[PDB]
């Protein structure tokens, strides 16, 4: 469902786009990864109290039969079914996802 | 990247 991804955006990009003070806790982008090519980055911002704002970045790896997964434990068909369930769900992740990541 | 399970 597009919005939320951003494709070849650099780590450092989604940070400066993660980190606008602006952005409710668990807002998020999916892009493609830097480090492993054919893989993807689920980027999502975090607060803690004493040290504030920070971004938690999660490898989206994908498997030779087509899924996606970022615990083998739960694995998806698609990326935007992996979205729909951590909208709703952490089970796992740092904070389950809220925001779409602006701009 | 974290680690996650």
């Amino acid at each position: 469902a597009e919005e939320w991804y951003f494709g070849k955006i650099t780590r450092r990009e989604s940070e400066r786009l993660l980190l606008n003070p602006e952005n409710p806790r668990g807002t998020f982008l999916v892009r493609e990864s830097e480090t492993t090519k054919g893989a993807y980055c689920l980027s999502v911002s975090d607060f803690d109290n004493a040290k504030g704002l920070n971004v938690k970045h999660y490898k989206i790896r994908k498997l030779d039969s087509g899924g996606f997964y970022i615990t083998s434990r739960t694995q998806f068909s698609s990326l935007q079914q992996l979205v729909a369930y951590y909208s709703k769900h952490a089970d796992g992740l740092c904070h389950r996802l809220t925001n779409v990541c602006p701009t | 990247y974290l680690r996650v399970a």
